[PDB]
């Protein structure tokens, strides 16, 4: 009699977590109207963690309840799915107990929903019956946001000054406008969500809302571009605080929108990072049985920490972390473990790669590279485990493949070069004003996205931006000092000193001149010392997922 | 792949029966090193090869091969490619290697490469080699009696970084089995106590004494000297002393002198007889100052090598040409041992005495002792005529200033 029982309390178990998971969405409209922006960081934290309280709870209910079998169980909680809403994310869940219950092991379809098995309007639609003067009005109008605005009117004047240079006034009259219900929130920004329908064709939409300090909200941009939603939406973004009571009708819907990106990568961005997990997996599977391949060490320099693979063709990087770090790197495993943790609670401000633990992970002993066998067998032999015609690599990250800043800098000329070194700044300094400090900032430790973007993957050395010493050299006593090979002053641990980011930084002659012309601020302790009076004194830099000239006050 | 070029008419340094054999046209590999090391290492090859002419009168040559590590290792390889394995391998299996300087970090986060190809190498000796050369500015009256040749072990002592912070729990652990499992009754203050470890042992002493030994027999050396503190620490500084002793006695066949440790050691090629004696080594730095004369080849722990050879180093003047080196089972590593001085990269105008010096020792290493004495005599012919590079000239009176290239044909001139 207990098998419709388990089945049923693992049901209510979703039905209890997904309804809070709303609740601490529908708040994010409260904490973006009072600026309380630690609670803004505070509720992305719980959020991520709250799914793992609940599995953990059902968890112990079905122990206490119990202390082919599954098969009884799987088939009782898949014949109450039909009717479900929400069927998806609850053949996840109920996964995510089978995973704790099993301690991830003998994970095959039968024995849980490694595969699918099997309203209310979320936008509405505006059109030009009175010019868009008044449409835009009405738009702003119908947002459910308590204070006040400094000349909608200028905001307006703006928008139809983009919509006008972006197509044609004919277009502009023949096309019209179907925006969600719903406000995406992130950080200082609340992000209102359309679709642009032309003549030509359906494009993006998109209307930040940002708040002056201790003021009205103001429209910062306008973006219509295919390419320019990627961004905003992107793997190395920060997940949106977004209120869907039906994600599935959400994920449908951004599709039109999002061309370019899968089902798991687009239920990321919505915030269901679990069941992302969940078609993460299919993804990887069908791209598996659809190709003859072999997993290879990724190119680049090899890690000292990390041990990390991939295939040829394959849009991401397992990572792992090895037995053994280089003699010189004096951590912890634990401790990489809570840089990893860190990265994935924080704010990653488009400057940081999203990563994905798995437990127990299952590969074919035939899929993998000879090389691979011996590097994996030789360096991380805690990790593994062999069962016949497959092993299992007990702990690894996934995270989105990009190609290594040190490679891409060879293969790049005067103009793109110039891009390059751009990015990398802009990213240092993006995620110095963020609270991070990165450990490495060797070009090995960067990649370069699609898009041409700078994101930082190398989580050996981070830690808090408040958490460092930044100090200037010394100078030199006497003479002597300046052919030294050691310092004569003492060195404290957290102690940086910016002057000697240089000699990694500018070897190369290309580099060090568009260094030394756009990020001369990264070698002086004194830039980093005025960025970290800011985090000290409570300051949040806000983040535009955008081009700084797109903004309409330039 | 591979980006060095092995030389057509060169031929490999071979190890065979734990004696070095030396062809008369030896392939040498020389990284080019960071900075300064730009001015410095041209000024080197320019003399080593000049000092080779002129004593063996051209039935000798050196085959140079660059190998790469660091900045100029960047722009060959690719873009963060520091150190490339290759550079190892080269290393490992032409036995003899020179180096310009490498860039140190401060800040505790960076990867250092020097250290990375110490232990990397396994090269667990570092040679220190000390003397006065004369006309350089000194602050003792009597510089001229300090010819003395540091063997400092690298892979041992307090110096191995064993060590745990004060209120970690691992300390405090540690604190714990050593008071109440080993019944420790002597540290004064167990909370708010950090801990180091020091080891020394056995195979790791006797390395170090062996290859002492072997150089004053292969260099004609008077003595070997066991540096220690015996008398407070029995028995990590005091078994250093005593399996030196035991080594002299088992392996090299050291007659006892006087009953009292000290023993009379045989040269085999010579006959020539070699001291092997021990000193105090806060009683060594006094007299070190005091008496030079007495002392020749200095075989010490970790700690006490280092000391004594940044001491050595202040009282002849030399401490911006001091030679070095670090030698494993297998291969050997002669370095400039100052810094990479960015602020004057490719002025040509620094002081190269380090790394023609380590060059010396390289020389010396190969058994071509005739053409190490040639930039000897040069280096000391450069400095008594007062033709120097700014470091000196400065302090000298009297003195032509001349650049890192001009200094090193100063050096030639007077061979
Ligand atoms: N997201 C990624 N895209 C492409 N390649 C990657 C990615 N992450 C890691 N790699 C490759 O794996 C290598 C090692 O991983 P990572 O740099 O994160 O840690 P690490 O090497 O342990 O750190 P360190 O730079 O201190 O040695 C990288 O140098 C790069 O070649
Ligand atoms: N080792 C694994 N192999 C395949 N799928 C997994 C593995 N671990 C977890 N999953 C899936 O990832 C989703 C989330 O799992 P968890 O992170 O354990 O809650 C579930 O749908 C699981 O089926
Ligand atoms: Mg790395």
């Amino acid at each position: 009699g207990l098998e419709l029982l388990i089945a049923q309390t693992i049901l209510q178990g979703f039905d209890a977590q997904y309804g809070r998971f709303l609740e601490v969405t529908s708040g994010a409209q409260q904490r973006f109207e009072q600026a309380d922006w630690h609670a803004v960081q505070q509720a992305m934290k719980n959020r991520i963690h709250l799914y793992d309280h609940h599995v953990g709870l059902v968890v112990e209910q079905l122990r206490c309840i119990t202390n082919e079998f599954l098969l009884r169980v799987k088939e009782h909680y898949t014949r109450l799915l039909p009717d479900y809403p929400r069927f998806e994310i609850a053949e996840s869940f109920f996964n995510s107990v089978y995973c704790r219950l099993f301690d991830h092991r003998s994970l095959t379809p039968e024995r849980l929903f490694i595969f699918s098995s099997q309203p209310r309007p979320l936008a509405k639609d505006f059109h030009p019956d009175h010019g868009w003067e008044s449409l835009l009005m009405r738009v702003i109008s119908d947002l459910p946001l308590r204070l006040h605005w400094q000349n909608k009117s200028r905001d307006i004047h703006y928008i139809i000054r983009h919509l006008t240079e972006t197509l044609g006034p004919e277009n502009l009259s023949k096309s019209h406008l179907q925006v969600a219900n719903e406000l995406f929130y992130r950080n200082k920004a609340a992000w209102l969500v359309g679709k642009l329908i032309t003549p030509s064709g359906t494009l993006p939409f998109l209307l930040p809302i940002h708040q002056t300090d201790d003021g009205e909200l103001f429209i910062d941009t306008c973006l219509t571009t295919t390419a320019e939603a990627s961004i905003v939406f992107g793997f190395a973004r920060s997940y949106f605080m977004v209120y869907a009571p039906l994600p599935a009708a959400l994920v449908e819907w951004l599709r039109e929108i999002l061309p370019g990106k899968t089902t798991a990568e687009l239920y990321m961005a919505i915030g269901c990072q679990k069941h992302a997990k969940t078609e993460s997996y299919r993804e990887y599977l069908v791209y598996l049985q659809g190709c003859n391949e072999q997993f290879i060490e990724a190119p680049g320099i090899r890690g000292m920490v990390m041990l990390v693979f991939t295939l040829p063709g394959f849009d991401r990087v397992f990572k792992v972390i090895k037995d053994k770090f280089a003699p010189q790197k004096e951590m912890s495993a634990a401790h990489v473990r809570a840089c990893y943790q860190l990265v994935k609670e924080h704010d990653r401000v488009g400057r940081m790669a999203d990563t994905q633990e798995f437990e127990n992970f299952v590969l074919e002993k035939r899929h993998i590279s000879p090389a691979l066998m011996e590097l994996l067998l030789q360096e991380a032999a805690e990790k593994i485990t062999d069962l016949g015609e497959q092993i299992v690599i007990r702990h690894l990250y996934i995270e989105r493949r990009m190609v290594p800043l040190n490679i891409w800098l060879e293969q790049v000329e005067g103009q793109q070069l110039r891009d390059a070194i751009e990015e990398y700044g802009n990213a240092i300094r993006q995620l110095a004003a963020a609270n991070i400090f990165p450990g490495d900032m060797l070009f090995k430790n960067f990649g370069v996205t699609r898009h041409g973007r700078v994101v930082f993957y190398d989580y050996d050395e981070i830690c808090y931006m408040t958490e460092v010493n930044f100090r200037d050299i010394p100078p030199p006593r006497y003479p002597e000092d300046e052919l030294a090979s050691e310092p004569w002053y003492s060195v404290s641990p957290g102690d940086v000193f910016p002057e000697e980011f240089r000699h990694w930084l500018c070897a190369d002659p290309r580099i060090g001149p568009l260094f030394e012309e756009m990020h001369a601020d990264l070698f002086r302790a004194d830039y980093w010392r005025a960025l970290q009076n800011r985090i000290r004194e409570g300051h949040v830099e806000d983040v535009y997922a955008y081009r700084r000239r797109q903004r309409f006050s330039v | 792949e591979s980006k060095v070029v092995v030389p057509a008419q060169g031929k490999k340094i071979t190890l065979q029966n734990g004696k070095l054999n030396v062809p008369e046209n030896p392939i040498i590999p020389y990284i080019e090193g960071d900075g300064i090391g730009v001015d410095v290492t041209p000024a080197m090859l320019k003399v080593v090869d000049a000092a080779v002419e002129k004593a063996y009168k051209g039935e000798r040559k050196i085959s140079w091969m660059e190998i790469y590590t660091g900045e100029k290792s960047t722009q060959v390889y690719g873009q963060d490619v520091w150190l490339p394995a290759e550079t190892l391998d080269l290393i490992r299996e032409y036995r003899v290697a020179i180096k310009g300087p490498l860039t140190t970090p401060v800040g505790g986060g960076i990867r250092s490469l020097n250290v990375a190809l110490r232990q990397e190498l396994d090269l667990y000796i570092c040679l220190r080699p000390v003397r006065y050369y004369q006309g350089t500015p000194s602050p003792v009256k009597h510089p001229e009696l300090t010819d003395m040749v540091i063997f400092r072990e690298n892979s041992e002592d307090i110096y191995a970084g064993i060590e745990w912070k004060a209120d970690s729990a691992d300390a405090e652990k540690v604190i714990k089995f050593l008071r109440e499992e080993m019944g420790v009754k002597k540290i004064r203050f167990p909370e708010h106590c950090g801990i180091g470890i020091k080891p020394c042992s056995e195979e790791g002493t006797k390395r170090l004494v062996r290859a002492a030994i072997e150089y004053a027999i292969a260099n004609d050396r008077d003595s070997v000297t066991l540096v220690h503190k015996g008398n407070i620490m029995k028995f990590t500084e005091g078994a250093f002393k005593d399996w030196g002793y035991q080594l002299a006695r088992e392996e090299f066949g050291g007659e006892l002198i006087d009953g009292g440790p000290w023993l009379k050691v045989k040269n085999p090629n010579t006959g020539k007889e070699i001291v092997i004696k021990d000193v105090i080594a806060d009683a060594f730095l006094q007299q070190i100052l005091l008496r030079p004369a007495e002392y020749d080849v200095i075989a010490c722990m970790n700690l006490n090598g280092d000391y004594i050879s940044d001491a050595l180093a202040a009282q002849v003047g030399g401490i911006g040409i001091a030679p070095g080196a670090n030698i494993g089972d297998e291969c050997a590593l002669f370095e400039a041992t100052h810094g990479t001085a960015p602020k004057y990269a490719g002025q040509d105008k620094v002081n190269p005495g380090s790394i023609i010096l380590s060059a010396e020792m390289m020389l010396r290493h190969m058994g071509w002792t005739e053409a190490a004495d040639l930039i000897v005599k040069g280096m000391e012919g450069a400095i008594n005529a007062k033709t120097v590079t700014y470091d000196f000239e400065r302090l000298m009176d009297g003195a032509k200033l001349l650049k890192c290239s001009e200094f090193g044909d100063a050096i030639i001139e007077n061979m």
